[PDB]
RNA sequence: AGCGUGUGCCUACCCUACGCCGGCAGGCGCGGGUAACCCGUUGAACCCCAUUCGUGAUGGGGAUCGGGGAUUGCAAUUAUUCCCCAUGAACGAGGAAUUCCCAGUAAGUGCGGGUCAUAAGCUUGCGUUGAUUAAGUCCCUGCCCUUUGUACACACCGCCCG
RNA sequence: AACGAGACUCUGGCAUGCUAACUAGUUACGCGACCCCCGAGCGGUCGGCGUCCCCCAACUUCUUAGAGGGACAAGUGGCGU
């Protein structure tokens, strides 16, 4: 036990030091179940321990692996930003950087006024769905005059 | 609406109780240890395997969905 | 916690209750002057005449006045009825409940002293002073609210027993913050 | 005030009763005195020579 | 030698049925002793054929019920198996005596039929008494397990032990003592 | 496991073993079948045995939405279908009402056929695991037969009075 | 006297009896081959395992499908003008 610290702050977000290490770091945006397992496998960490049982140099090893996947031989087919449209790079985007990357994508579609950008602006379904009977969020209207 | 607050690791006030309570119970199982000590089921599973290797309890039965243990062959 | 002297209600008198569910034979209910204990009203006991819908006689979460028609002490079974209750008895039930809710709102707040770890402190603070202040008067029909009103005009009531300073001041304030408009009549 | 339990044996089935045919009507003989027989209504499936448990012996019922 | 069959682990000869109305409808001992509570028998084909089914198989059938569990009989045999092993540790007694006494205590003996909010009291037959007892104690085990770390094998053991002594902590005893209270008001 | 389908007769497409390349969808090579002969002993799902989680909208649930890669086609944007990383909604057994069902049945579970260049949350068949409750009644909604009354025959959703 | 009902047609469950199979199998051996010694007993005649392989061996239980067979309220006990 050692009565060690059981809440910790990692990338401007709070991790509970109380779940299994592979399910604690998925509190970061851009890190799902599948990616969190592969990062800890490259970092040489035992998956059996609770997240409050890592030492100070073990968390810095995990953080420096999450920010640079391609230098620790994580494959290109794993990553969430592929050939990024403005500069051609491959990377994983995390935390408040993922919010801004979506914010730039919706404005890029709106500025040229393509059909995607207009559907996102009017608040309608963007992909191929019908709209007669599903997604209702207004109020019932009466027939009376 | 309510919340439990079960522990993930022991402290001496509950670990000494784990070793003192062994003769009291006719039936020993991870769920009855969990609710009585305020312990998670994964810590209750781990604690009962240590007492077995210490020789303090008897395994009655094992299956994927249910283990059963009992007091050490008297009382 | 309990508001009164005794573990269970007595037969053929009126209690304040709150309704939790409705089924094929009756409605299931929690008594409020006791520690939320279970009892039930049978559908035959709701009215003297034909029922157009049940939902307008009873609905869940509303407070209600009923008589206790039977009790078994050992198993903890209580049967309730509404066909019996006259509107004077409903007014009397609301007076008993208001005189009890005010006393309990004092004692629950006075209990927030020392360690306050368990309901053992509530039951220990209910016993002695507040209990001996009205166990003597069950037949005349007073509650500890009247002893607290005597303790406001002369604290010698409080000085007669083992005492706490919240138990003095909170008791006085829950009368005086309402009694101070002793206006022209 | 209180009265004891009595046990009685079915000697004949007489027909079916109630709004939907729900209850069997039956003749029963008491097991403490072979001369005493009465008629009763029963909720479940019933067969000749079954034993019923009666919470009151003094009540008797015809066609509901 | 083959005249005694231990149901894997538990003897039938020492069992007793203490209500004379139910001795014909609770099938235990003799030709009703088997190794497992699982057969493919055609018990549905005639009205009273149901009474020849061993009582441990009737408990096993009634347990594979609630929608997501239909047809899953191999899972339901091991629930009964692990419940009987817990009953023997808690009580020190034969698990078949605990099941028989739980059935004798749980079946209601007066009930009221419906005629128009309006009801009339009637007697209950011994076949409907054993049918009602099984459904009540299976329901009691099923409702307690639904959001607890307790397994259904532990809840079925707790429910049978409380019913065998009539404690009124069980679901089956509270419901029996409700049905007979309501019917006593409809005489 | 069981029921089936297979080189399209204008009309131009079929079912696939084995070897090699790729995380995957997929690609190249080279054989059998016009079928009790080849795909095929049709290595199906639930179920069965062992592990991890611990009563938390949680490792339950997977809607909504960003970026990249294949395949059909003359053409895929108002996203054909398929693959990958990421995002992580309502929902804690459902008010007044109301449907279907009696034994290898209800319900659970997966597989063929149709439509098909591309493609089932539909429908029509097949096997597998397998209960609880009844052996009755005319109460509710209806049907058959007889006696009876009528101012109805557009036939009670009729006719008719101030 | 006529139509409907029923009969009728297809289908499910039984046949170690019949007919007879290299586009279906079994058993057995002339035998042949790989692996294990666990087996009375050796590394064997003899044992175990096989969708490992020939028969110019014997056969039809398991598969296919043609002909016939079988069930009638026929037997025994009650109830019914």
């Amino acid at each position: 036990p050692e009565k060690f610290q059981h809440i910790l702050r990692v990338l401007n977000t709070n991790i509970d030091g109380r779940r299994k290490i592979a399910f604690a770091i998925t509190a970061i945006k851009g890190v799902g179940r599948r990616y969190a397992h592969v990062v800890l496998r490259k970092a040489d960490i035992d998956l059996t321990k609770r997240a409050g049982e890592l030492t100070e140099d073990e968390v810095e090893r995990v953080i420096t692996i999450m920010q640079n996947p391609r230098q620790y031989k994580i494959p290109d087919w794993f990553l969430n930003r592929q050939k990024d449209v403005k500069d051609g790079k491959y990377s994983q985007v995390l935390a408040n950087g993922l919010d801004n990357k979506l914010r730039e994508d919706l404005e890029r579609l709106k500025k040229i006024r393509a059909h995607r950008g207009l559907r996102h602006f009017w608040g309608l379904r963007v992909r191929g769905q019908h709209t007669k009977t599903t997604g209702r969020r207004g109020r019932t209207v009466g027939v009376s005059k | 609406r309510d919340k439990l607050n079960n522990l993930v690791l022991f402290d001496k006030a509950t670990y000494d109780k784990l070793c003192k309570e062994v003769p009291n119970y006719k039936l020993i199982t991870p769920a009855v240890v969990s609710e009585r000590l305020k312990i998670r089921g994964s810590l209750a599973r781990a604690a009962l395997q240590e007492l077995l290797s210490k020789g303090l309890i008897k395994l009655v039965s094992k299956h994927r969905a249910q283990v059963i243990y009992t007091r050490n062959t008297k009382g | 916690c309990r508001f009164y002297q005794h573990k269970f209600p007595e037969v053929e008198d009126v209690v304040m209750v709150n309704v939790r569910s409705i089924a094929e034979m009756g409605a299931y209910v929690s008594l409020l002057e006791y520690n939320n204990i279970e009892g039930m009203i049978l559908l035959s006991e709701l009215s003297r005449r034909r029922i157009r819908s049940i939902n307008k006689l009873i609905r869940i979460g509303r407070n209600e006045c009923v008589v206790v028609i039977r009790v078994d002490k050992e198993k903890g079974y209580i049967d309730l009825s509404k066909r019996r209750v006259s509107p004077e008895e409903a007014i009397k039930c609301e007076d008993k409940f208001t005189k009890s809710k005010t006393v309990y709102s004092i004692l629950r707040h006075v209990a927030e002293v020392l360690e306050y770890t368990k309901d053992e402190q509530l039951e220990s603070l209910f016993q002695r002073t507040a209990w001996v202040f009205d166990d003597k008067y069950k037949r005349p029909g007073y509650g500890a609210y009247d002893a607290f009103k005597h303790a406001v005009s002369d604290p010698s009531i409080l000085d007669s027993l083992d005492l706490n300073e919240d138990e003095r001041e909170v008791l006085i304030n829950n009368i005086n913050r309402r009694l101070t408009p002793q206006a022209v009549k | 005030r209180v009265q004891p339990i009595k046990l009685a044996r079915v000697t004949k089935v007489l027909g079916r009763t109630g709004s939907q045919g729900q209850c069997t009507q039956v003749r029963v003989e008491f097991m403490d005195d072979t001369s005493r027989s009465i008629i009763r209504n029963v909720k479940g499936p019933v067969r000749e020579g079954d034993v019923l448990t009666l919470l009151e012996s003094e009540r008797e019922a015809r066609r509901l | 030698t083959p005249d005694i069959k231990l149901f894997g682990k538990w003897s039938t000869d020492d069992v007793q049925i203490n209500d004379i109305s139910l001795q014909d409808y609770i099938a235990v001992k003799e030709k009703y002793a088997k190794y497992l509570p699982h057969s493919a028998g055609r018990y549905a084909a005639k009205r009273f054929r149901k009474a020849q089914c061993p009582i441990v198989e009737r408990l096993t059938n009634s347990m594979m019920m609630h929608g997501r569990n239909n047809g899953k009989k191999l899972m339901t045999v091991r629930i009964v198996k692990h419940a009987f092993e817990i009953i023997h540790l808690l009580t020190g007694e034969n698990p078949l005596q605990v099941l028989v006494n739980a059935i004798i205590n749980s079946g209601p003996r007066e009930d009221s039929t419906r005629i128009g909010v309006r009801r009339q009291a009637v007697d209950v037959s011994p076949l409907r008494r054993v049918n009602q007892a099984i459904w009540l104690l299976c329901t009691g085990a099923r409702e307690a397990a639904f959001r607890n770390i307790k397994t259904i094998a532990e809840c079925l053991a707790d429910e049978l032990i409380n019913a065998a002594k009539g404690s009124s902590n069980s679901y089956a005893i509270k419901k029996k003592d409700e049905l007979e209270r309501v019917a006593k008001s409809n005489r």
